[PDB]
């Protein structure tokens, strides 16, 4: 994932308490802005774009209530149940098709940075970083298990497929490392990062490109 | 027509549904496939996916979410069929995914485990195949990235 | 092994990635007037997110990196 800093509140949000009423009452149109802003319209799981998205419980209601109308067990997840499918991936995921799992030992986007924990290689795999161990390790593993980031194929595919179509990209903008000098070389680093932004996979892109 | 694609070459497939309709213009053709190579041939509004459940009850047929008239085979076959380009089930196919990782164990360097994996790969794969390209480019990508970090460590600290 | 290409040979579409870059490399990079006509059909035809915009902004950029060595071409120019 990338760190996605849970900002203010939506104030919606305060005139619905779990318990009272059920979350259905509050609009999840509502709770977006906070969260597509802070996620750029992209999955706080699997980076997924927001072409199909769903506020998800990170601590299902129903498992966890985790004061189901606080805005932070709220994420700008993946997805979507209403007009039905065969979702098989990241949030919809995790609430029925994985089961039997911590709500604990899942790395939240918001606080947990995922950069010292999950490792995205060129093949388009996830895998725990290096030098993980014990407890730590642990966590990476839970959460590409219960999120499938390595699962469903519509994910795994295409972001092998968008890391192998900028490897030539990185292979060429590293081999006039002594063509150009420091400064603008970095600058090209920096122009690439900012292109990754802009990107549907940011991460993955990222790794691809620095290490 | 009932599985289109039945005793049909991949190339046969490539070509069959613009034989039919430049054959019968005018004649609307209800069709079941389930090859990608018919299906990067036909236009996404006009494919229904069919995934039912345990009941196999199914309410509204759906359309893929990609277009599918110039895609490759590939892509069809892991966005739309939900099959892995390579056999999940040999162990060749992920020998390159483990021969990353350890350059990056340590740091990016061919060492030893890595190199019995690059001849393994070399040997079962060959001198110009695609996996060896991927290893040459990773293995250069590496060598340039640490000497990246150094430049960048010499101009930071 | 099969002799098949990728994608199918009787479309249009299926060769316009292809062009994309026969275009960019026939006024050797900076997506032109006819480039850039062939980068909204790509756009429109295949998605905002598909392998084939993604490869066609990759060589976009690929031919970025290298004209501005020959931009660097420009700095030891004559
Ligand atoms: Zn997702």
């Amino acid at each position: 994932m990338r760190e996605l800093a849970r900002l203010e509140r939506p104030e919606i949000l305060d005139q619905y308490i779990a318990g009272q009423n059920d979350w259905m009452e509050i609009d999840q149109s509502a709770v977006w802005p906070k969260l597509t802003e802070m996620q750029g319209g992209f999955c706080a799981y699997c980076e997924c774009r927001l072409n199909r998205c769903h506020i998800e419980h990170f601590r299902p209601r129903g498992k966890f209530p985790a004061l189901t109308f606080i805005w932070n067990n709220l994420f700008g997840s993946c997805g979507d149940s209403r007009k039905s499918g065969g979702w098989s991936r990241c949030g919809i995921y995790k609430d029925n098709g994985a089961g039997a799992y911590n709500a604990d030992d899942l790395i939240k986007p918001d606080e947990e940075n995922p950069d010292d924990y999950l490792l995205f290689l060129t093949t388009g795999e996830v895998v725990p970083a290096i030098g993980l161990t014990g407890r730590a390790l642990k966590k990476a593993q839970e959460t590409i298990r219960v999120f499938n980031l390595n699962g469903d194929i519509k994910l795994f595919g295409s972001r092998r497929t968008a890391v192998q179509a900028i490897m030539p990209n990185v292979e060429y903008l590293y081999t006039l490392l002594e063509e150009f000098d420091e400064d603008d070389w970095n600058e090209m680093l920096r122009d690439e990062l900012e292109k990754i932004e802009s990107d549907e996979y940011k991460t993955a892109l990222k790794h691809a490109w620095t290490f | 027509i009932d599985q289109i694609e039945l005793h049909l070459h991949p190339k046969w497939q490539q070509e069959v549904i613009l034989n039919l309709r430049s054959a019968f213009p005018n004649i609307q053709f209800i069709i079941t496939t389930h090859s990608p190579i018919v299906l990067s041939t036909i236009e996404k509004r006009c494919i229904r996916e069919f995934e039912p459940n345990d009941d196999g009850d199914q309410s509204f047929l759906d359309s893929p979410d990609m277009q599918t008239k110039g895609s490759e085979n590939a892509q069809i076959l892991e966005q739309v069929m939900n099959v892995h380009s390579t056999p999940p089930g040999i162990a060749e196919s992920h020998w390159l995914g483990n021969f990353e990782l350890l350059l990056l164990d340590n740091s990016g360097e061919l060492d030893n485990h890595s190199q019995v994996l690059y001849d393994q790969i070399k040997a079962h794969f060959g001198i110009d195949s695609i996996e060896l390209k991927k290893a040459d480019s990773l293995i250069r990508i590496n060598k340039m990235k640490n000497k990246l970090n150094k430049i960048r460590a010499e101009k930071g600290k």
